């Protein structure tokens, strides 16, 4: 709840040396957490966690080639 | 093993020549290659 | 980095490299012990008048050089494999950055708080400032805080690269579509250089590495000022 | 169903083929398809080495289970012996 | 004259045109991915095709016409067949891996599923099991060719090869036509690339397995095979049923488990 | 499994003639009712320039460089969607 | 039939020593040549 | 006639001979290609261009080595000439296939040259990895042409393969039981297997890469949802095997010169040499990602192949000691032959051991990609698998040809050879454990001293081969012809003269089963 | 269909000294003229091929 984020901890599901999906998933939960907000009128401030830790983890030609993607209707991903 | 004495015998002499020109025959071709390096890199 | 006439590895920087070193020792002990018996039985087996040209019974001595090798082979995965679940461990980091492999540079960028990336290109040998070292310096370092946990992600924005640190024991490969972490632990300050450890084409020799290893206030301040 | 039209073997085999089932249904063994078995390899009952020519290789495997084959030209004549053990063959030549 | 069973081969060119065949097409197929031109790999296509059919008619003429095919020969050329299936099997098997790595461990890219977002992929109930039943069936009518023949029975060994080639073709046309009705194609990324390169190279073999088939069907009707000498059939035969359990493989893995 | 089914004492050409007659045709012959039965085209889906999809890396060494080699117009778009 | 015996079961001739010193001088010469020159050539490239 | 002999053979004698002309004029290729790296190498700065041209050559060099100069010589070459003799069988099982397995290989070697004077070359290393190698970082026909090259060899092998296996399974004689044949030609069957299973899997992802490079697909291409690493696997899943097809038949001649010039009717341990040459096969199948430690993989995985690759050494041991205990007692002849095997003996040993060191997954993290990796293979390729050929060489020279070597200037030629390839390659141990990496065209100044010691001992070893061409041509001058050959009874293939007649056991050997 | 194999059997063992490649008569030497024509004449291309390739084209 309280801040002092450093950077991503940690995590469990992605334990190994290939840490795309981490990356991958603390992406999507972002923005499915974003639209869930935008929508029913509250704060993307609860979604703040996972966008700290995608930015955190993804290379920043990711980030900005996925969102060019949703933009254009064409991100394969489920938000 | 034992063998015949040779049929053609290669002398010291022949000898030298046929090592001379089996080196040459590696040398020669590469060294020219190498030595015109500089004239192959600028051109 | 290494130094004229070098014979073994660089001087761990990290308790990584200084595990490794240590069961370098180990196992290079017992390299030198086997290749030198090796040589002092074949020079004995032709030293000798003697003869003994009749059919020889293998069975016994088949144990003695199966089993003296796997106790060998033992003796030397244990601390081994002891390492590999070390460098393995969970280790909690203060501070993520991530490198991206390029035809022939590296960039870096470290976006745990702002958003700060740079490229990092070797100094051409013509503009070298005295003293500096030819192959191996970059114009952009990687300022980092010593004595501190750092996650490197490796990835690649081309073809195959190698991100490599010797004097921290790090070589992760560079994967485009991949995210490849390892982690760096610099005991001291200073600067650590590595090259680049997959081929990738017309300047694979000259893409170099270098850390900076500084303390946290300056890595901050240094940080603020490459916004 | 049923029917035939199909050679046999007998009918229609040639060459090499035919002159191996011909010889296998006498008993015989001309193209070497068989091994051999030893007589006792004395000198009173050597092993019988056929050849269609005046020496022939032979490989003696001298005990059971070696895997050492001792190699030799055996030649028409007076018996001779394996060099490792001893076992005599002698050459008939047809 | 010998006395050993081995077969010593008269001196052949057609190693020496297969070789060349293999540079031609080779050095075509550069040619025509890189060079827009078709011309060195159709005559590498045509004198492949000329060196096998030669290549293969002198082993006829060897074996039916002149009686080289001693027992010792056949078994070595039963070893040879069987060899020659395994290291099939192991190419194929290099296809599956690329298919399971892939889909497995899908990546982002894909929208981390598989099938990948955007693929829709055959229903493995309608064609695939269509051929799925033809080729077992050629199976079994394979098996009913082999038994009349080394029964003496020539009309029903005819009938039933006839059979199995029929099932081959259709197969093949079958496989044409999903081809070409197929919404995604070898570009459409992993998906496509794994589906047609593997089940592409099936057909191959399909192919040159039926082609197979065929020759022994016309030497069948030259009365070549004996009832217990015919082991250009028997090869044929153990081609076939490899070629129909690599399909039941990518039935199972591409077509079922894979959608 | 022993299947379901029950002869063998000998197997033989009659035996396997039974068996591609009685079993394996039949099997075919409902497999190809089935299918053709089932065609009939389905809807082509809305078309969806994705970049991991219409891979060009290289054009094709035929027809315009853009045409895979099997191009069904009706359900294989191009890069840029459906032609025509 | 074909020749047997030393010398004979070769397809270049060991009847010269001199032509055969120029036979074997041409042949590892020109396997030993062929990189230098195709390194001259891929120079004189670009 | 001379056509229909050599362009038409169906004879195991002369293909084999084709063989070793072939593997001969490639190991000059090959040199040549290596002396173009340690020139290079030689001082510090540029010789020849930046890494495009460079790595060009350093792939050239290596698929020429082995594909071109090793596996012809060892298999197609002394393959073809003495597993049939050494069975008493009249020739191959497939004899006419077996020229076509020849034949494929100037093919193969015409389109690697034709890469390397298309575009920029195929500058990739013999590993070939995307995306390095795919049509967007090495556009043009240069890859492709490799890729064909590749193939052509393959089938080559395969069809060997086939030939081999066939002929040693079915072809001895009735009495003789696979624990009956010699060692040499176990070692055949066992490559053979191991050509069988991985040139398939090679040929499979190579195929994929050409689909990649000109037909959309996308198995490496991330873009596709493809994997770089995927390539990498189906490579090594071939290319661990390989390294053990290409010592294989070099353990084979080793144990039959050992054995016969330390006056031996046997090796020692004979069931102990086939139990080691099979368990390596077998385990050299389960350690491919030895390949592949700093690719990002699982610890537990590591953790399975560190394990797995040591094991090897156990048989490999086994190996070496009784290559030792057939020393033991010999009436030793110190012939050229013994002396390349004893060579052999202590310097593949060394790098085995530097093997060992490269399957800890811990250390190989900071060895990968050095010249610590380059150390070991040359040691076991340039000082094992050479080093057997060369014994095997001057050892059956006479049979193959009739003629003998002069021994003193073969003792010259390995002694020059010895102090080349030790000065070559001992200090890349250094060079690697520093930190120096591979496939570099120049390298920081702290490495120069071994580099430099490395370039001047691989112009010794260029030394060593022009000699070997003057010590052939010299044998073929003088014509000495061979009278006696000692150990027949337990040296086969030298029992029909020397050179064996066209034809040999036309009436097979008599041997009876007791 | 008749049996004509033992015909064809005499054909190939007749004592004419010609390999099996060549022993069903003229047309097996057409057919050999041309394969080995197509293939040494295709190879001489292939290596035309080469040459043109090997060099930069505007
Ligand atoms: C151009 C190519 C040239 C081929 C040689 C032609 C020589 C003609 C000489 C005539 C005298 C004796 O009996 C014989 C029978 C010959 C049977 C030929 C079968 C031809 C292939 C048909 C394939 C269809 C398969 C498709 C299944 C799917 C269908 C989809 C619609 C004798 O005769 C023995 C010779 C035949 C043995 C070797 C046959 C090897 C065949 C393969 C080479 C060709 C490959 C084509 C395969 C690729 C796909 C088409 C006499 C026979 C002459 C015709 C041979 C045609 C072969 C093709
Ligand atoms: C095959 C030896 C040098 C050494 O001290 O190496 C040390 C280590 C690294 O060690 C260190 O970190 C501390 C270095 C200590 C510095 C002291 C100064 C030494 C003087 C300089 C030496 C000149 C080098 C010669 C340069 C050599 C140029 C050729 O390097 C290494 O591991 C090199 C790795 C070699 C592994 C292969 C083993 C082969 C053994 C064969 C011998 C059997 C019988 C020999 C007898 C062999 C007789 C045949
Ligand atoms: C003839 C060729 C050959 C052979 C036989 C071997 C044999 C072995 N190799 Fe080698 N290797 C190569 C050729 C070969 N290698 C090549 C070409 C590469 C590089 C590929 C490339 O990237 O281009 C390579 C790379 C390579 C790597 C990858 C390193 C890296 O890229 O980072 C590894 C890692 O495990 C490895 C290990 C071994 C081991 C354990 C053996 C073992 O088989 C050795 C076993 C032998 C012994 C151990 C010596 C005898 C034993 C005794 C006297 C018994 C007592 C010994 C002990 C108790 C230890 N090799
Ligand atoms: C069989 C394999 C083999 C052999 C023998 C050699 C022999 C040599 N190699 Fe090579 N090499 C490789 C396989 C081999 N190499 C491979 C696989 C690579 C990795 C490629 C990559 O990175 O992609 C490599 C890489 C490699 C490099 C690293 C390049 C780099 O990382 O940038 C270097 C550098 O010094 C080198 C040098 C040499 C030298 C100086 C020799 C000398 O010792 C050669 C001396 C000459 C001989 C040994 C003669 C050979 C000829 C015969 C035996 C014919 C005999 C004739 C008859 C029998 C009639 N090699
Ligand atoms: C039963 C019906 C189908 C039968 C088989 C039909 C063709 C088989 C041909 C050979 C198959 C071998 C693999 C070739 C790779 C691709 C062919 C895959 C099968 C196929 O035909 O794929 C087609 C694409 O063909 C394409 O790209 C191009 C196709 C032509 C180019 C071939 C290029 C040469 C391939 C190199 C072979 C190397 C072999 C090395 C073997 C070495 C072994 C040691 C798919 O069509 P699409 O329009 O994309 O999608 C359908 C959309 N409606
Ligand atoms: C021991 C062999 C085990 C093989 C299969 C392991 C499958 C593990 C996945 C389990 C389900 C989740 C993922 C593994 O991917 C993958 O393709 C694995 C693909 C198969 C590679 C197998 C290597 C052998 C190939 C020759 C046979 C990451
Ligand atoms: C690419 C184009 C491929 C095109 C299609 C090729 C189709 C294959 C046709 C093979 C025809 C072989 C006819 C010769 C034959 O079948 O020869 C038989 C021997 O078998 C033998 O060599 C068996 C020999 C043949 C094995 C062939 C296996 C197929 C190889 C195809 C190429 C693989 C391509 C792989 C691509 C990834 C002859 O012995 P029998 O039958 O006992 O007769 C003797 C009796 O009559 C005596 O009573
Ligand atoms: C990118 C494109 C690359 C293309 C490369 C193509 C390269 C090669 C061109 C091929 C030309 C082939 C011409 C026909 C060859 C037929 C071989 C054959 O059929 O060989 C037979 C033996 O192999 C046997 O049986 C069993 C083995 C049969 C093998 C048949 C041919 C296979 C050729 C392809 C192999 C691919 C392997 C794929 C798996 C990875 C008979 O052996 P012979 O010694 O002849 O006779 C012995 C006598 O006793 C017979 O009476
Ligand atoms: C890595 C393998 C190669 C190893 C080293 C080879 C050792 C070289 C042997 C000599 O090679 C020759 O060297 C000459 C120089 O000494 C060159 O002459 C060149 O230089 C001469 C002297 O300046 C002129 O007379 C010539 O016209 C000019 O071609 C000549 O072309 C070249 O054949
Ligand atoms: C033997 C190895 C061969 C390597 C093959 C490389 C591929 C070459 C095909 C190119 O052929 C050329 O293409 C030109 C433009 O289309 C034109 C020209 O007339 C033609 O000849
Ligand atoms: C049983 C078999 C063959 C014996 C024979 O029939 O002659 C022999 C040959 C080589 C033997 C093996 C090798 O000598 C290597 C190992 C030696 C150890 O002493 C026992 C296990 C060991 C793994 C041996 C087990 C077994 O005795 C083997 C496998
Ligand atoms: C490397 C290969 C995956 C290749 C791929 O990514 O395509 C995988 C597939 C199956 C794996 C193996 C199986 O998972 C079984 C074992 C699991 C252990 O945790 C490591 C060793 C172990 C023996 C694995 C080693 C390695 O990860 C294997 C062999
Ligand atoms: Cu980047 Cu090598
Ligand atoms: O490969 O070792
Ligand atoms: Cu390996
Ligand atoms: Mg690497
Ligand atoms: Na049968
Ligand atoms: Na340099
Ligand atoms: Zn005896």
């Amino acid at each position: 709840k309280i801040k002092n984020y450093q950077t991503a901890p940690f995590d469990s599901r992605f334990p190994n040396q290939n840490q795309t999906r981490n990356c991958w998933q603390n992406y999507l939960d972002f923005h499915r957490c974003e639209k869930a907000m935008t929508a029913k009128g509250g704060d993307v401030s609860v979604c703040e966690w996972y966008r700290r830790v995608y930015k955190s983890l993804c290379p920043i030609s990711w980030v900005s080639t996925w969102d060019d993607r949703r933009a254009e209707g064409t991100f394969p991903g489920k938000i | 093993i034992t063998a015949k004495p040779a049929k053609t015998p290669t002398s010291p002499k022949e000898q030298a020549i046929g090592l001379s020109v089996t080196f040459l025959s590696f040398l020669l071709p590469a060294g020219w290659v190498l030595y015109h390096l500089d004239n192959y890199k600028k051109s | 980095m290494a130094y004229p006439m070098q014979l073994g590895f660089q001087d761990a920087t990290s308790p990584i490299m200084e595990e490794l070193l240590h069961f370098h020792d180990h196992t290079l002990m017992i390299v030198f012990l086997i290749s030198s018996l090796v040589l002092y039985i074949i020079s004995l087996m032709l030293t000798t008048k003697l003869t003994h040209t009749s059919t020889m019974d293998a069975q016994e001595v088949e144990t003695i050089w199966t089993i003296l090798p796997a106790i060998i082979l033992i003796l030397i995965a244990l601390p081994s494999l002891r390492i590999l679940y070390m460098m393995d461990e969970i280790n909690n980091p203060s501070l993520t950055v991530k490198t991206m492999g390029h035809q022939w540079y590296w960039s870096y960028e470290y976006t745990d708080y702002e958003d700060l990336s740079f490229d990092s290109y070797m100094i051409p040998t013509s503009e070298l400032k005295p003293g500096e070292l030819r192959l191996l310096e970059v114009d952009n370092r990687v300022v980092l805080p010593m004595e501190m946990t750092i996650r490197m992600l490796v990835s690649s924005e081309d073809v195959l690269h190698s991100w490599a640190v010797p004097s921290l024991g790090l070589k992760t490969d560079a994967i485009p579509g991949r995210l490849n972490q390892t982690t760096l632990m610099s005991s001291r300050p200073g600067l650590y250089y590595g090259q680049c450890s997959e081929i990738c084409g017309s300047n694979h020799s000259f893409m170099p590495i270098v850390l900076e290893l500084v303390p946290l206030k300056y890595f901050e301040k240094w940080s603020a000022s490459m916004l | 169903a049923s029917g035939g039209g199909v050679p046999t073997d007998e009918e229609q085999a040639t060459g090499l083929e035919r002159e191996v089932m011909l010889a296998a249904r006498k008993g015989q063994d001309p193209y070497n398809i068989l091994a051999p078995k030893a007589t006792s390899g004395t000198k009173e009952d050597p092993n019988l080495v056929p050849s269609i020519t005046n020496k022939r290789i032979v490989g003696c495997i001298c005990e059971e289970d070696n895997s050492t084959v001792i190699w030799f030209w055996l030649h028409k004549g007076e018996a001779q012996r394996c060099p490792s053990c001893g076992t005599h063959y002698k050459l008939v030549p047809h | 004259h010998q006395t050993h069973a081995y077969h010593m081969v008269n001196p052949s060119p057609w190693p020496l045109t297969g070789a060349l065949s293999a540079l031609l097409m080779t050095s075509g197929l550069t040619m025509w991915f890189h060079f827009n031109s078709m011309t060195l790999l159709m005559i590498g296509l045509t004198t492949n095709m000329l060196t096998m059919y030669q290549w293969w008619r002198d082993v006829i003429r060897e074996s039916t016409f002149q009686g080289h095919h001693t027992p010792a020969v056949q078994k070595g050329l039963r070893y040879g067949m069987i060899l020659f299936i395994i290291s099939e099997v192991l190419f194929f098997t290099g296809f599956f891996w690329a298919f399971y790595h892939s889909s497995l461990a899908p990546t982002p890219e894909l929208g981390g599923c598989w099938p990948p977002t955007g693929i829709h992929p055959l229903n493995p109930l309608e064609v695939p099991l269509l051929n799925t039943s033809v080729l077992l069936a050629s199976g079994v009518s394979i098996t009913w060719a082999h038994h009349s023949l080394m029964e003496g029975d020539r009309k029903h060994m005819l009938q039933a090869l006839f059979i199995t080639i029929t099932l081959g073709v259709y197969f093949t046309l079958l496989q044409a036509s999903e081809y070409y009705e197929a919404p995604f194609t070898i570009s459409d990324g992993v998906y496509g690339s794994t589906f047609f390169v593997a089940t592409g190279f099936h057909g191959l073999h399909v192919i040159i397995g039926s082609t197979f088939l065929i020759v022994c069907f016309f030497r069948q009707l030259k009365f070549h095979f004996t009832s217990n000498h015919h082991f250009g059939f028997e090869a044929a035969a153990w081609y076939w049923h490899f070629v129909d359990v690599v399909w039941l493989f990518l039935y199972v893995s591409i077509y079922w488990w894979g959608s | 499994a022993s299947a379901a089914k029950g002869d063998h004492g000998g197997t033989g050409a009659r035996t396997w003639r039974f068996l591609t007659f009685g079993l394996a045709l039949p099997s075919v012959a409902l497999c190809t009712l089935n299918s053709w039965l089932h065609s009939g085209h389905r809807e082509r889906p809305a078309f969806i320039p994705y970049h991991h999809l219409r891979i060009r890396t290289k054009p094709f060494s035929w027809g315009d460089g853009n045409h895979t080699f099997f191009h069904n117009p009706r359900v294989n778009p191009l890069p840029t969607g459906y032609e025509k | 039939h074909y020749e047997e015996g030393p010398g004979k079961n070769i397809p270049f001739s060991v009847e010269n020593k001199w032509r055969l010193l120029a036979m074997m001088t041409l042949f590892f010469g020109s396997g030993f040549a062929a990189p230098f020159f195709i390194v001259r050539h891929q120079l004189l490239k670009k | 006639m001379f056509i229909n002999r050599w362009l038409f053979s169906t004879n195991h004698k002369d293909i084999g001979t084709l063989y070793l002309l072939f593997g001969a004029w490639a190991g000059m290729v090959g040199t040549a290609l290596s002396l173009l790296i340690r020139a290079e190498l030689g001082q510090p700065g540029t010789l020849l261009g930046d890494d495009q041209i460079y790595n060009v050559v350093v792939t050239a060099h290596a698929f020429v080595m082995i594909f071109f100069m090793v596996m012809p010589i060892m298999i197609g070459g002394f393959g073809n000439w003495l597993v049939p003799l050494m069975i008493g069988a009249p020739d191959m099982a497939f004899p006419r296939m077996n020229n076509m397995s020849f034949w494929l290989l100037p093919p193969s070697f015409l389109l690697l040259l034709a890469s390397s004077m298309v575009e920029a070359g195929a500058g990739t290393g013999w590993t070939v990895y995307p995306p390095l190698a795919g049509n967007l970082a090495h556009a043009g026909a240069s890859v492709d042409l490799t890729i064909f090259s590749l193939h052509l060899a393959g089938v080559s092998s395969i069809l060997g393969a086939i030939n081999f296996i066939t002929t040693i399974i079915n072809m001895k004689p009735p009495a003789m039981s696979q624990y009956q044949t010699p060692l040499f030609v176990w070692s055949v069957m066992i490559t053979a297997v191991l050509l069988l299973l991985s040139l398939p899997v090679l040929a499979a992802g190579i195929t994929m890469l050409l689909t990649d490079r000109n037909l959309n697909t996308t198995f490496f291409d991330p873009a596709g949802g493809g994997d770089p690493i995927l390539y990498q696997h189906l490579f090594w899943f071939f290319g661990h095997p390989e390294v053990y097809i290409l010592i294989l038949p070099g353990f084979g001649m080793i144990s039959h010169i050992v054995t016969y010039y330390s006056g031996k009717k046997e090796p020692f341990g004979y069931m102990g040499m086939v139990w080691a040459m099979m368990s390596i096969g077998f385990l050299g199948f389960i350690v491919w990602a030895h390949h592949m430690f700093t690719v990002g993989m699982d610890v537990d995985t590591r953790a399975y192949f560190t394990s797995a690759t040591m094991i090897i050494a156990i048989p490999t041991g086994v190996k070496v000691f009784s290559w030792l205990a057939t020393l033991h007692g010999g009436n030793i002849k110190w012939s050229p032959a013994m002396m390349w095997a004893l060579g052999f003996i202590f310097l593949f040993t060394v790098g085995g051991l530097t093997g060992i060191v490269l399957a800890n997954s811990s250390l190989d993290i900071v060895l990968h990609d050095t010249y610590y990796v380059v150390a070991h293979f040359h040691y076991v390729l340039s000082m094992g698998a050479v080093f057997a050929i060369m014994g095997g060489f001057v050892h059956w020279f006479p049979l193959f040809s009739g003629y003998t070597l002069n021994d003193t200037w073969a003792k010259i030629h390995f002694a020059i050879m010895f102090v080349g390839v030790n000065m070559t390659f001992f200090p890349q141990h250094f060079l690697g454990l520093s930190g120096m990496p591979r496939r570099y065209s120049d390298y920081p100044d702290a490495y120069t001293m071994w580099n430099t010691i490395s370039s001047m001992g691989s112009f010794i070893s260029l030394t060593a081969v022009m000699l070997m061409v003057f010590i052939i041509w010299e044998a073929f001058a003088s014509k000495r012809e061979v009278l006696t050959v000692d150990l027949t009874t337990t040296n086969l293939e030298w029992l029909n003269g020397c050179p064996p007649p066209y034809h040999t056991f036309e009436e097979p050997t008599y041997v009876n089963l007791k | 269909f008749e049996n004509r194999v033992a015909e064809k059997q005499k054909l190939f063992q007749e004592d004419n000294g010609l390999p099996v490649h060549l022993k069903g008569g003229a047309t097996d030497n057409i057919l050999y003229r041309v394969t080995m024509t197509l293939c040494l004449g295709g190879t001489l291309y292939s290596l035309y091929c080469l040459g043109w390739a090997s060099f930069p084209h505007k």
